[PDB]
């Protein structure tokens, strides 16, 4: 879900 | 008493942010007035996107009135209504 | 729901409002890394001035640190803090 | 009042 067109989750800034 | 990263990230991130717009950059064909102020608060798409390959760009646009002091040399002055446009939604897409 | 000329006037005029300043001009030496988010909100001097001749300048500055997440690629991700100058007070000066 | 300084309506008189 952590697309780089999209904003913001933590869980993007785990990777 | 530093910023917090998630509140910088969030508060960085492409969206539409009170920007200062000369009036010159939209009404240039009123080129024998100056006016005053001679710059206003439009709500501009602004801010960085998850990668350098993307662009904070506007989707959803509308439009804002404001009295605006009209001033022509040799003539007088006087404050008339102004439309101006202003970004309500931003996208981060790739550069064309 | 016009904004009336004086309401207009006081929001234009030259102060100190919440800019989103590129970090890549404000740390240009820093070239091998990529920072996330790649631009901050800064207090920085806009606004216009009662003349075009005069233009809107900072007189009082101070510093901010913010956590900015530091990449070099191949190599790994660190947060750490950053300085950047931001603009507290704000005059009119003759170009 | 001073043309560097913000603001009063009688300024714009």
């Amino acid at each position: 879900n952590c697309d780089i067109h999209v904003l913001w989750e933590w869980e993007c800034f785990x990777r | 008493e530093v910023v917090k990263f998630m509140d910088v990230y969030q508060q960085s991130y492409c969206h539409p942010i009170e920007t200062l717009v000369d009036i010159f950059q939209e009404y240039p064909d009123e080129i024998e007035y100056i006016f005053k102020p001679s710059c206003v608060p439009l709500m501009r798409c602004g801010g960085c996107c998850n990668d350098e390959g993307l662009e904070c760009v506007p989707t959803e646009e509308s439009n804002i009135t404001m009295q605006i002091m009209r001033i022509k040399p040799h003539q007088g002055e006087h404050i008339g209504e102004m439309s101006f446009l202003q970004h309500n939604k931003c996208e981060c897409r790739p550069k064309a």
